[PDB]
């Protein structure tokens, strides 16, 4: 359980220079943990490590954007 | 090394009524012997063996 | 799969003449047989305005700009929703 | 498809003969494996 | 080669003598229909 | 029975047939008391008769070539397409394989990891020895070419020196492809991932040795000048086999260490 | 000299003896066989003791059929008799390597016939599926030795196919086309053809049966990841293709009869004969899986297997109906021959239709594994290759032996196996309906009217090959020579006499470029 | 099951079933009217003395011959792949069990909710009680509830074997590692036999399968009897 | 939230004959969820639905092997 | 990557000879080099007894009947585990 972060750690899945799937990733895994225990009566309190996680990755715009998407339903990943 | 094909024509063409597997000379032949030798040695010891085995050795 | 009709795939313009009607021309028969036992009409899908479709950087330089070449009203969405 | 007359001639009887002897060494040898099953399979 | 050839002389066996035939045609198929029969015992006696 | 007006050949009676028909006897049922009853003496034999029986009915295909002369064109014309018939068979063979192994790949089951290389197995890395291997192969594609050229031009040096590079270039992926069984972490024995790799590439390796030797075979051929400038039949079928063997491995490569792992 | 004469021979005709030879024997193995099948179903309870048995000898019965007796005799003794003499050539292009592709069937039989008395013989059914045929259920050196005889088999295959196609292609006259070849001639090509490109991927596939009982593989043992299914692949598709193989120099044969005793030039539709068995060897390679309807594949491949196998009807109607247009206002001569074509017509039909029952996915549900499917290909087996084998034996008989048969005689056998067959095959079709498994050595009581009537119908059958050895014994001790033979102008076979000398066309045939 | 001296399928307890008896119907009714024509045609060819030995004009009739069996086959198929897509038909079970082959017995799984287990073994031809079938009496019948969508998943633990129970039109092999779903669905309550279908070894012919269904309340009574 | 369960669903990721991997998965995701929600101080009543799912399709002897194999380790499946 | 050398990359056994020592010969240093540059050695991999590897359903009819032909200790473990 970690609330003693720093910042996102090396992650062996996106090894390479190019981390725009690091950012993806994290954003989409949070939102699916996050429905997955809001809708199955739980805690998102679990779903919290990948929001700490895309936060420090995406972008500011990329994670405003993705949320106005989801909002409006247009959002192309599957959550 | 030399060309000699010309001289192992003549060797081959030689009618001796001789087929062309034993053609060759006097060694055609103990190569024919022992391969047939062993050949029918070979299968004599194989059916040998599947009678063996045949029967429960055990 | 794979294939094997015998022999005589090659050679004579007979043989390419036997293989133009009683093979090539049949199959296409078939596909024909097929593409038209099955393709009846592909009910026009829900429309969801997603921002990497219907792309509209610059209008197109014909009629009203906002009208792809080929559209077909009943399948093609402008980014607005289907048209009538 | 015409022939020469048989060069060897086979009268009925040589062929009753030639047929018996066809069917025995058909049914003989099966007849007394099979009316000894029993003799086996008893072990 | 210097074959023979002819009526009954293109055939690995001799059909000079109806009757001896008889017996290498009997031999011959006979073998070869008592083999499964003596198989199938040979079988049944082993257990 | 008179003197023949058709440009065939009638071959004189033959005991290899009856020899290499027994030998098959000897070399399978061998095969089965080696792996039932462990004992060898049977394949040895089976494998020796074999070998005198290849050697005794190639030598009387020469005899009869080109010390008596009896390949005709037409007889010529037929043994191109028997080999080329040979070849197709030999590369539904391997479709066999190659079919196995997508099966596997493309569908690994729950036992495996659900995921392809299997869990626990540490493919070989296809830019090392592999890579080196394929170039090794398609190099002796090339040299086998000018070995062809050189002979239709009647350059005997050339035509050794060209065929020589092809069979030291084998032999050499013989030898790496040795030393990478024995290097490699994985068996055959371990699960599909091991039995595909080993039986493909296997016979694969066991074609190159076939393939080198047939050309070593040519070689000496020349040496002694057998080949004709125009008429070298068994060197073109040493070629088409060589450049089959180079095509399969290339297949080997995308598939199995590439693509595969 | 015995030896350099029937050992060491490179000569066709000599060679097509052998095979008829062997062919003929090999028939009694599965004769005998077949009948120990119906001895044990021909009345409740077992007879045989242990079933193990019993599935041993269906197996043995199934190989020795297809690939010591069918085979052999098509394509190996009719086809070296035959091909050369119909076009004109001297002999094979290779007759050395065609004396080996004889002489690898003995040991290949010897191994079959060495399996089954070794341990307790492989029953695994001839399809010798794996885990059955693993070294777990089928532990000890039977299954293998079953698996080396089908080396040697394809081996011996896979080399004849090469000289017949490169036979067939190559030795013609310079003046002749592919397509003024006789049609049996074409039969033989295109079989080759098939045998060529199936028969390798068998030996693949048995390749890895063999490496999974012994060398520890496990390319169809789930717990290294394998398959079983796999091997059903491989295993058919060698195994639609070898069901064509097994009919098309029947096809072949039953077009000659039927043209020659109808007393025409040439049968009907010529090129619509041949458009016809090239487009069954072509779609015999793409419809394998309708013979795993029942093992668990998506519903849309299964679709596509269903309608592929149909489209097979098609040219095989052109066939058919092309042999009747061919009898059509032909002066008719009802010969032992032609009453075997005119048989092998109906009951190929019959066989044919019933095939195209089983080709509906939805319905091979319930036939599959049933003994519906029994019936079905002993229709177009037992009474389509083989009817044609006997058709074609009588017909030619005088040429290969320069003896005539006792025509009587030979339509009293017809007439005796018409019946047994049938008696023997009809009433499994209920069977089928109503559910009786394949292999099984007995079955539940509601069965034993069918299966007592069948058995009986066996040993009808039994009789007429009984008879028919007499008939072959009587033809050679008689001796009745040939003096003239009908339609030689279009049937070349019969023009240099019975038998043809040694060497045929020694001096080439004569063929203008008009 | 099947009854002596039966000729067809045996009755449908099922509406697939009931469909391929249709089907087969219809398809049988062909193959009598090709056969009959067949028969009817060589009997015409064979029964004239007026010849014509000249050759005939190839191409004219075989387009007849190519294009009616076209026809015809695509009036054998389009029913065919519609119940074949039936037989697979997205169905909304309300139970599912399980099979499991096993060298000479089935063994069943009904997990749902507890852990219910089983085998099935033939009742051996001398411990037959009077009335009951000689090949055909398993001791542990399958019991399943009438009326309901079943789903039966098929497997093995050793070599293969085959589900099979004709009334019902089922038939789904068993394979070591796989697991093989079929839609069970009766609409009569009963016992239902069938028998394995596909060889296994030494006693492939001594392998049954039989099913009674009863209603659901009958079925949940004795799931919990059978522990 | 279901616990008015019946039997496992048609489940359109495994839409054909072969449901071996149907199985598979819903037992892979069951301990992937149960891991998740043990190992960030969770709930697993989450994880439930998974363990019925897995329960009903799966034989009872590849339940028990793949368990024996978590055990000692020699699990395949990533969990 | 692609290929393009200029041209004549064919007729000629000069050219052949040309391509074989200019070109063929010349790849196979460069991948010889590059596999030795590179090739050393991958640390004997950690074992555990997985069960669908190391399989043994029939001992190997050689040697002790557990060891594979090409067995290498220091990379192939038993099943049981590596040997010393
Ligand atoms: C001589 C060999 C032979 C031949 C020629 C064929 C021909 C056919 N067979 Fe079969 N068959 C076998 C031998 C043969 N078969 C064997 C051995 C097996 C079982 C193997 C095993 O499992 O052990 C088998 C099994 C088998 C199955 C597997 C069933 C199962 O296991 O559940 C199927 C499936 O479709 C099938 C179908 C066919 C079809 C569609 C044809 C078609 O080729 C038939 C075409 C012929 C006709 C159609 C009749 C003539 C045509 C007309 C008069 C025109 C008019 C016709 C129409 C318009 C319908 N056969
Ligand atoms: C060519 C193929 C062939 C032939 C001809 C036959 C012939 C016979 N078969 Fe069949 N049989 C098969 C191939 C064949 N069979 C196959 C593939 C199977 C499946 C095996 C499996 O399930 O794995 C099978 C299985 C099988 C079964 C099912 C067993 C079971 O499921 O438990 C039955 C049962 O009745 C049967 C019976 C018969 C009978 C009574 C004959 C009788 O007709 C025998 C009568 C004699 C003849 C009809 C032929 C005589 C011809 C000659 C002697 C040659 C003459 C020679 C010259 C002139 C040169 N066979
Ligand atoms: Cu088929
Ligand atoms: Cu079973
Ligand atoms: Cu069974
Ligand atoms: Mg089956
Ligand atoms: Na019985």
């Amino acid at each position: 359980k970690i609330k003693n972060y720093q910042t996102a750690p090396f992650d062996s899945r996106f090894p390479n220079q190019n981390q725009t799937r690091n950012c993806w990733q994290n954003y989409l895994d949070f939102h699916r943990c996050e429905k997955a225990m809001t809708a199955k009566g739980g805690d998102v309190s679990v779903c919290e490590w990948y929001r700490r996680v895309y936060k420090s990755l995406c972008p500011i715009s990329w994670v405003s954007t993705w949320d106005d998407r989801r909002a409006e339903g247009t959002f192309p990943g599957k959550i | 090394f030399e060309n000699r094909v010309a001289e192992k024509q003549k060797l081959f063409q030689e009618d001796n009524g001789l087929p062309v597997h034993l053609k060759g000379g006097a060694t055609d032949n103990i190569l024919y012997r022992v391969t047939m030798t062993l050949c029918l040695g070979g299968t004599l010891y194989s059916l040998y063996c599947l009678g063996w085995a045949s029967f429960p050795h055990k | 799969a794979s294939a094997a009709k015998g022999d005589h795939g090659g050679t004579g313009a007979r043989t390419w003449r036997f293989l133009t009607f009683g093979l090539a021309l049949p199959s296409v028969a078939l596909c024909t047989l097929n593409s038209w036992l099955h393709s009846g009409h592909r009910e026009r899908p829900a429309f969801i305005p997603y921002h990497h479709l219907r792309i509209r950087t610059k209008p197109f330089s014909w009629g009203d700009g906002n009208h792809t070449f080929f559209h077909n009203p009943r399948v093609n969405p402008l980014p607005t929703g289907y048209e009538k | 498809i015409t022939a020469k007359p048989a060069k060897t001639p086979t009268s009925p009887k040589e062929q009753a003969i030639g047929l018996s002897v066809t069917f025995l060494s058909f049914l003989l040898p099966a007849g007394w494996v099979l009316y000894h099953l029993d003799n086996y399979k008893k072990s | 080669s210097h074959y023979e050839e002819g009526p009954g002389k293109n055939i690995p066996f001799s059909v000079e003598n109806k009757w001896r035939l008889l017996a290498m045609m009997t031999l011959f198929f006979g073998s070869g229909f008592a083999a499964p029969f003596f198989i199938v015992r040979h079988q049944l006696l082993k257990k | 029975m008179t003197h023949q007006t058709h440009a065939y050949h009638m071959v004189n009676p033959s005991p290899w047939p009856l020899t290499g028909a027994l030998s098959a006897l000897l070399m399978t049922s061998g095969l089965t008391m080696w792996f039932h009853f462990n004992s060898m003496t049977l394949l040895m034999i089976g494998l020796t008769t074999n070998m005198l029986t290849m050697y005794q009915w190639w030598r009387d295909v020469i005899r009869e070539s080109t010390f008596q002369g009896h390949h005709t064109p037409a007889v010529q014309k037929g043994l191109r397409y028997g080999m080329i018939l040979f070849i197709i068979s030999e590369v539904l063979f391997f479709t066999g394989f190659f079919w196995a192994f997508y099966h596997s790949s493309l569908a690994p089951t729950p036992e495996l990891g659900g995921c392809w290389p299997p869990t626990g197995i540490h493919p070989l890395n296809p830019l090392e020895v592999p890579l080196l291997n394929t170039s090794v192969l398609l190099a002796s594609g090339v040299s086998i070419t000018w070995a062809h050229h050189s002979l239709m031009e009647g350059d005997r040096k050339h035509m050794l020196q060209a065929l020589f590079i092809t069979i030291t270039l084998g032999v050499y992926f013989t030898l790496l492809q040795a030393s990478e069984y024995y290097e490699a972490p994985f068996t055959i024995s371990d699960g599909v991932y091991g039995s595909t790799f080993f039986v493909a590439t296997g016979f694969h390796g066991l074609h190159v040795i076939i393939g080198s030797t047939f050309l070593i075979v040519c070689f000496f051929r020349q040496l002694k000048f057998h080949f004709t400038s125009n008429h070298h039949f068994g060197f073109e079928a040493g070629a088409w086999y060589w450049h089959f063997v180079d095509v399969v491995w290339l297949f080997l490569y995308v598939s199995i260490y590439w693509w595969g792992s | 000299m015995f030896i350099n004469r029937w050992l060491f021979s490179t000569n066709h005709k000599d060679i097509g003896t052998l095979y008829l030879l062997f062919g003929a024997w090999a028939g009694m193995v599965g004769t005998a066989l077949s009948l120990l099948i119906r001895a044990e179903l021909g009345q409740p309870g077992t007879l045989l003791g242990d079933d193990q048995i019993y599935n041993v000898v269906v197996t043995a019965h199934a190989f020795v059929m297809i690939f010591f007796m069918v085979m052999p005799i098509m394509i190996g003794g009719f086809g070296n008799w035959l091909v050369p003499l119909m076009i004109g050539a001297p002999d094979m292009a290779f007759p050395r390597m065609n004396n080996m592709s004889f002489w690898l069937l003995p040991p290949s039989f010897l191994l079959l016939l060495a399996s089954s008395m070794v341990e307790a013989g492989a029953g695994t059914g001839w399809t010798v599926y794996p885990p059955l045929a693993g070294n777990l259920a089928h532990a000890g050196a039977s299954v293998d030795l079953t698996i080396f005889s089908l080396h040697l088999a394809g081996v011996s295959s896979i080399l004849g196919a090469i000289n017949f196609i490169t036979t067939i292609i190559n030795m013609k006259p310079p003046a002749m086309s592919q397509y003024q070849t006789p049609l049996f001639v074409w039969s033989v090509m295109i079989t080759a053809v098939l045998l060529l490109l199936s028969l390798p991927v068998l030996a693949a596939g048995i390749t890895m049966l063999l490496t999974d009982r012994n060398l520890n593989t496990t390319f169809f043992d789930p717990a290294g990841g394998g398959d079983p299914i796999l091997y059903q692949h491989l295993f058919w598709f060698f195994g639609h293709p070898e069901v064509y193989i097994l009919i098309l120099p029947g096809f072949g044969m039953i077009s000659h009869i039927v043209t020659y005793y109808s007393g025409k030039k040439e049968p009907f539709g010529y090129m619509g004969m041949v458009w016809a068995m090239m487009s069954i060897g072509f779609l015999g390679f793409i419809v394998w899986a309708h013979h795993m309807f029942t093992v668990g594949m998506d519903v849309d491949t299964r679709a596509y297997f269903t309608s592929a196998t149909m489209i097979i009807a098609i040219p095989t109607g052109v066939k058919v109906f092309s042999w009747l247009a061919t009898l059509h206002g032909g002066n008719i001569k009802w010969s032992p021959a032609m009453m075997w074509a005119l048989g092998f017509i109906f009951l190929f039909t019959v066989g044919g239709l019933t095939g195209i029952v089983l080709a509906n996915s939805s319905l091979d549900i319930v036939l599959h594994d049933t003994y519906y499917v029994v019936a079905h290909f002993h229709y177009v087996l037992s009474m389509g290759a083989v009817f044609a084998i006997m058709g074609g034996f009588v017909h030619w008989f005088p040429l290969f032996s320069g003896y005539t048969l006792n025509d009587t005689w030979a339509k009293i056998h017809f007439a005796i196996m018409f019946v047994g067959v049938n008696m023997t095959f009809f009433p499994q079709h209920f069977l089928g309906l109503s559910g009786m498994p394949r292999r099984y050595s007995d079955y539940p009581d509601a069965y034993t009217m069918w299966n007592t009537i069948s058995s009986m119908g066996s040993f009808i059958s039994l009789t007429a090959v009984m008879l028919m050895v007499f008939i072959i014994w009587e033809a050679f001790a008689s001796k009745r020579e040939v003096l003239t033979v009908d339609l030689t102008t279009t049937n070349l076979e019969w023009l240099n006499g019975c038998p043809p000398p040694y060497h045929t066309f020694e001096e080439p045939t004569y063929v203008n470029l008009k | 099951m099947a009854y002596p001296m039966q000729l067809g399928f045996q009755d449908a307890t099922s509406p697939i079933m009931e469909e391929l008896l249709h089907f087969h119907d219809h398809t049988l009714m062909i193959v009598f009217l090709i056969s009959s024509l067949v028969l009817y045609i060589i009997s015409l060819m064979l029964t004239t003395k007026l010849t014509h030995t000249s050759t005939m004009d190839a191409q004219e009739v075989e387009t007849i011959w190519t294009i009616l069996p076209a026809i015809i086959l695509i009036l054998i198929a389009l029913p065919s792949l519609r119940i074949l897509y039936m037989m697979d038909e997205i169905n909304n079970p309300s139970l599912t069990v399980k099979t499991m082959g096993h060298q000479w017995y089935w063994s069943y799984e009904y997990t749902d909710y507890e852990d219910l287990s089983f085998d099935s073994y033939m009742i051996p031809t001398s411990e037959l009680k009077p009335g009951e079938l000689r090949l055909l009496e398993v001791d542990n019948r399958v019991v399943l509830p009438m009326e309901m969508t079943i789903r039966m998943l098929v497997s093995s633990e050793d070599v293969l074997h085959s589900w099979a129970v004709p009334s019902l039109g089922l038939k789904t092999d068993a394979i070591p590692g796989r697991l093989n779903q079929t839609t069970l669905m009766s609409s009569r309550p009963g016992l239902y036999y069938g028998q394995c279908s596909e060889i296994c070894g030494s006693n492939h012919s001594f392998m049954p399968i039989v099913l009674e269904l009863v209603p659901l309340k009958y079925f949940e009574k004795w799931s919990a009897s059978m522990l």
